[PDB]
């Protein structure tokens, strides 16, 4: 994260780290949606240009964690996967269209004061929520700029008008994705990064004081420039895959 | 069912430093 | 940069 500070405990405890076996490193950010089931960034697990393609016996996830690498004893909770979903029309070719994966867990992680699941958006609070200038929260422990951050960091950023978003670049933006971040007339700045991707961009709905995971960090150019935003997989627009998914293997 | 609220938040009603930041953008 | 987790995992 960009131009962000140290979260709070307990502030983010949806917040998942994807962790390579070997070697051990961080992957990418993920989030916590159940006691069984981890949404993140398709292209944390596939990416042919980058000649990543993980399977699950590659990886683990740890929840509850503040701390980018020490190991939190009797807090974290490590579990490893039963089974990855990625998209069926997920587009890595292009542009990152349908960014978005979810991983079932072998076993079940018992909830705690720093893990708890996020909600997911319905069709009214995204209406509500998804306007240009209304901001949203992202989290991570990807890179500091364009070194790495001791614990989770946090950033706030306004999302930004689609015309925005289009104009500021030249790849093909769809209706599957939002960018979000401050102009560079608006002073203020921040921004996803490296290391961030598959993190989730949440936002408190007013109406009944729930977070909800709006969006999935998923692409931008360079991190934190002027006159360029990131750009987040749009989660109740792919929704119904989610809920396919689960329904059907859940 | 209790998505979305924290436990060292929500669950005890208190604010962490910077939500009101979003709160004030939903205008 | 990471300590090592406990080898059950
Ligand atoms: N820089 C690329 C990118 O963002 N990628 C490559 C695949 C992984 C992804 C990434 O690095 N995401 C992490 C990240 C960084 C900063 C902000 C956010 Cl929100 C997320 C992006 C891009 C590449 C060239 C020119 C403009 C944009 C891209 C876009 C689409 C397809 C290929 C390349
Ligand atoms: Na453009
Ligand atoms: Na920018």
């Amino acid at each position: 994260i960009v131009e962000g500070s140290d979260a709070e405990i307990g502030m983010s405890p949806w917040q998942v780290m994807l962790f390579r076996k070997s070697p051990q490193e961080l992957l990418c950010g993920a989030s916590l949606i159940s006691d069984r089931w981890v949404l993140t960034a398709a292209h944390c697990l596939l990416y042919p240009p980058w000649d990543k393609n993980f399977t699950e016996n590659d990886l683990l996830v740890r929840i509850g964690k503040h701390s980018r690498t020490r190991y939190e004893r009797n807090i974290e909770k490590i579990s490893m996967l039963e089974k990855i979903y990625i998209h069926p029309r997920y587009n890595w070719r292009e542009n990152l269209d349908r960014d978005i994966a979810l991983m079932k867990l072998k076993k079940p992680v018992a909830f705690s004061d720093y893990i708890h699941p996020v909600c997911l958006p319905d069709r009214e609070t995204a209406a509500s929520l998804l306007q240009a200038g209304y901001k949203g929260r992202v989290t991570g422990w990807g890179n500091l700029k364009e070194g790495q951050p001791s614990v989770l960091q946090v950033v706030n950023l306004p999302i930004v008008e689609r015309p925005v978003c289009k104009d500021s670049t030249r790849i093909r933006i769809t209706d599957n994705m939002f960018c979000a971040g401050y102009k560079p007339d608006e002073g203020k700045r921040g921004d996803a990064c490296e290391g961030d991707s598959g993190g989730p961009f949440v936002m408190k709905s007013p109406f009944n004081n729930r977070w909800y995971q709006m969006g999935i960090v998923s692409w931008g150019e360079g991190c934190d420039r002027d006159g360029k935003y990131g750009f987040y997989t749009h989660v109740f627009r792919l929704k119904k895959w989610i809920q396919k998914v689960i329904d059907q293997f859940g | 069912a209790d998505c979305g609220l924290r436990p060292l938040f929500e669950k005890k009603s208190l604010e962490d430093k910077t939500e009101r930041e979003l709160l004030e953008s939903y205008i | 940069d990471f300590e090592e987790i406990p080898e059950e995992y």
